[PDB]
């Protein structure tokens, strides 16, 4: 027997509570590559 | 509204059951909020303008 | 206090319990307590320690 907790509440950060912090890590990685395959289409010299 | 009215107490942050050190974002929060530090730092540049 | 339990450590082999009983036997003051509410509140006014 130990005391009671109280019912620490969550932090600031508890918005992203939804999604694991792996799954945010991938959507950067795609975030960024979509935008360099634009870059790549546009911008080729379409002559 | 009282047996003394206008009595002015001083009041800070207290020290309760186990304190929760380990909510350092709440001890921060405690720290900034016993301090008028961003009130006061709201008459500064309102000042130093 | 005289609890079978606190027997049971003074008997007990596991070495973790040995060492709760090592410490018990060396906790300074008395962790131990005669009566049963008299570690309630104990622990109620503990905070935690
Ligand atoms: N029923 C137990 C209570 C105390 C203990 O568990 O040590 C006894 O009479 O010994």
């Amino acid at each position: 027997m130990i005391k009671k907790p109280q019912k620490s509440k969550p932090g600031v950060f508890s918005f992203l509570d939804p999604l694991a912090y792996e799954i945010w890590m991938c959507i950067v990685f795609a975030y960024i590559g979509v935008s360099v395959v634009l870059f790549l289409v546009s911008r080729f010299s379409p002559y | 509204e009282g047996n003394f009215k206008g009595l002015c107490k001083q009041i800070d942050h207290f020290p309760e059951d186990a304190d929760y050190e380990a909510d350092t974002a709440e001890y921060f929060l405690r720290a900034v909020r016993a301090s008028s530090i961003f009130p006061i730092l709201s008459v500064i540049l309102l000042f130093m303008g | 206090d005289s609890g079978s339990t606190k027997e049971f450590f003074r008997r007990s082999k596991i070495a973790v319990f040995d060492k709760m009983w090592t410490y018990m036997r060396s906790a300074e003051p008395s962790v131990f307590v005669r009566t049963t509410a008299e570690g309630v509140a104990r622990v109620r006014k503990s905070k935690g320690k």
